[PDB]
RNA sequence: GCCCGGAUAGCUCAGUCGGUAGAGCAGGGGAUUGAAAAUCCCCGUGUCCUUGGUUCGAUUCCGAGUCCGGGCACCA
RNA sequence: GUGAGGUUUU
RNA sequence: GCAGCCUGGUGUUGGCUCUUGGUCGCGCCUGCGUAGGAUAGGUGGGAGCCUGUAAACCCCCGCCUCCGGGUGGGGGGGAGGCGCCGGUGAAAUACCACCCUGGCGCGGCUGGGGGCCUAACCCUCGGAUGGGGGGACAGCGCUUGGCGGGCAGUUUGACUG
């Protein structure tokens, strides 16, 4: 396929998983990995050592394509997004701007009752 | 299948050769339209029995017919349409325009093959493939329906 | 690989030949520019399937002309070795009891001799260097005769073999760079039909497909399978 | 009868895509928990279908079938 | 921004 | 067995287009669990040839990639790359390729699945040799296999306090 250099990127940083996927300026992903490629089950794929072979593998199987920047978009907050994204921010990949799309859930009525014990 | 052509059918070779083609094509698309003929020993005798007396009729009915790009659509003319009716209620077809061009501007057309596919609601440019070994089509430009 | 020597006379490959018998068999002298003792290594093909039982390729045949190739075996002297000054024996070493498993041998094998016939106990113990390529002595090799002095005398000027594993990468070491069709008159006369007489019972198919007489210094020419 | 996938410890099962191997019971006592349940620990049971062969081997690959099944015939 | 396979009354 | 239903082939039944399929090797350059120096396929020659008809630390570079990296056009290099042994092991290359493992251009027929037109065919419109829609599908014939008590012809033995 045609390798791409410029473009934006998408970031998933939920409680159970932290995986990025680098896109084009049209919104087409280029790869995805996980912590399940080692076999990280449950919540063993959070913030400080075992699984930046998800996002850094998402830039490392994209290293053969050679992307320029990763414009950050974070869907799903908490659970240690900071060092997992900042591994890709300043240890090999350039960035253009920091304009984040934080998800703002309302849903009208309730989702699954895990949140409602602490409202 | 011995079929003889009278005009080039855009494929399948030239006129008068011994060409093979499906009977579903030649039987329904070529024979009732008057373009290809079943070739027996009679119709296979006729094309060499007349090599000038009918090829001159192809020169007349084709070389005389390939000059009708003069006063039909290339010159600028206001095409007569119906009264508005801002949004098109009845879409324009190949049939419903030559009586307008027959009332105003005096241009008489077939009116077949003025829409080879998709009789469409909208308006724009369109080419009229008049087909002696088909040549360059004349261009109509519908601009307004008011 | 596509260097200086292949760009010279690559026209003689000719992948659209019609029928060649002699002019693609004898032309190994100067189409193969060799300044050394080369082996012509005549190819062939035995058509079998290597993934079933009752199917064991093995072939050993001799050639009494001389081959330009000596015996060069590693003789180990044991009981019943000498023949009381038989005038053609006791030339190589007679001992040293090599147990060279440490530093894993010396990996330059040309011919292996083994006299005592103890293969039921030394099986997969003496054939340590040659497992899959298999220049180890075997009971199916046919080198078991009446007396002892018939193995060295046949490896000397003889004992060529055809046996393959999973493919047909086969060879026939007979001549030097300058051998004539008077030597092809016992090479391609008896070897290509020796691999047709020697045959496993599961032979079904083409059975003679890719027989190239190609060299180390020259191109790949093709003859008809009978010549 | 041609072809299709397999027979692993009283019970059944973790298997290999050729260099590995078994966990559970009627069982005895066992850090535990302040002497209570057993959460948890040693532990009684491999011709890995019968046999032949590339193979450093076979606890695993391939060939005939004796072991059981579905489709497919065929049965004077 | 964070924590429980979790217990029984002598 | 039949009625009826489903379904492949074929006639009615055509015009195009897209990517896929099969005997398909003329061609591309695909092998890294790997224990040492590794783009290390099993092996065949294995002391010659890469080489001044333009080398080497690695800079040309399409090619694929498991991301390490090797093999072709070589435009500017300028006698240096270093292997048979040691080293790895179930196997020793660098010179000539035997087919498997594969991304792939095409020689034979397009086999199937889609998108458009449509005159055949079908439905429909007041006064219908003309308009609209479906559209080579449906229906119908032959042939092939299956379902099929809805139906028909049938069998369901003998000894016997
Ligand atoms: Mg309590
Ligand atoms: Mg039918
Ligand atoms: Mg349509
Ligand atoms: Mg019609
Ligand atoms: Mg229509
Ligand atoms: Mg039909
Ligand atoms: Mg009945
Ligand atoms: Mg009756």
């Amino acid at each position: 396929k045609r390798q791409v250099a410029s473009g934006r990127a998408y970031i998933h940083a939920s409680y159970n998983n932290t995986i990025v996927t680098i896109t084009d300026p049209d919104g087409n992903p280029i790869t995805w990995s996980s912590g399940g490629v080692i076999g990280y089950k449950g919540s063993r794929k959070g913030t400080p050592y075992a699984a930046q072979l998800a996002a850094l593998d998402a830039a490392k199987k994209a290293m053969a394509y050679g992307m320029q920047s990763v414009d950050v978009i974070v869907r799903g907050t908490g659970a240690g997004r900071e060092q997992a994204i900042r591994a890709l921010q300043a240890s090999g990949l350039q960035v253009k701007s920091i304009v984040d799309d934080t998800p703002v859930p309302h849903n009208g009525c309730r989702p699954k009752k895990k949140f409602r014990k602490a409202s | 299948m011995k079929v003889i052509l009278l005009e080039p059918l855009e494929n399948l070779g030239d006129v008068g050769q011994v060409v093979d083609v499906k009977p579903g094509y030649a039987r329904n698309y070529l024979l009732p339209r008057g373009l290809a003929v079943l070739a027996t020993e009679s119709n296979l005798k006729a094309l060499e029995a007349r090599i000038r007396a009918q090829a001159k009729r192809l020169a007349e009915r084709k070389a005389e017919a390939e000059r009708l790009k003069e006063i039909l659509e290339n010159l600028t003319l206001t095409i007569p349409v119906r009264a508005g009716e801002t949004k098109i209620y009845g879409s324009v077809t190949a049939k419903d325009i030559a009586e307008a061009l027959s009332r105003q501007h005096g241009v008489t057309i077939d009116p077949k093959r003025l829409a080879l596919e998709k009789p469409i609601k909208e308006l724009g440019e369109y080419v009229l493939t008049y087909k002696p070994h088909p040549e360059v089509p004349i261009q109509l430009k519908v601009s307004v329906v008011a | 690989k596509h260097g200086k020597r292949y760009r010279a006379l690559l026209e003689k490959v000719d992948p659209n030949k019609v029928y060649t018998i002699d002019e693609a068999a004898r032309l190994v002298k100067e189409l193969a520019t060799a300044k050394f003792d080369e082996t012509v290594e005549v190819h062939a093909k035995l058509g079998i399937d290597p993934r079933r039982s009752d199917q064991n390729v093995r072939g050993t045949v001799s050639l009494p002309h001389g081959l330009g190739k000596q015996v060069r075996v590693l003789a180990i002297a044991k009981g019943e070795k000498i023949k009381e000054a038989e005038e053609a024996g006791a030339d190589y070493v007679g001992g040293e009891e090599i147990i060279q498993k440490i530093l894993d041998g010396w990996m330059d094998f040309d011919a292996v001799v083994a006299t005592p016939d103890v293969m039921g106990a030394v099986g997969s113990k003496l054939g340590r260097i040659l497992g899959p390529r298999g220049l180890l002595p075997n009971p199916k090799a046919g080198t078991v005769g009446f007396n002892i002095g018939e193995i060295i005398r046949e490896i000397k000027a003889g004992r060529i073999e055809f046996r393959n594993d999973k493919t047909g990468a086969i060879h026939a070491p007979v001549g030097k760079a300058s051998f004539p069709p008077e030597k092809l008159a016992d090479n391609i006369r008896a070897f290509i039909r020796a691999l047709e007489a020697h045959k496993p019972e599961g032979a079904k198919g083409t059975f003679l497909r890719s027989v190239y007489v190609t060299t180390t210094m020259g191109p790949s020419v093709r003859i008809n399978p009978h010549s």
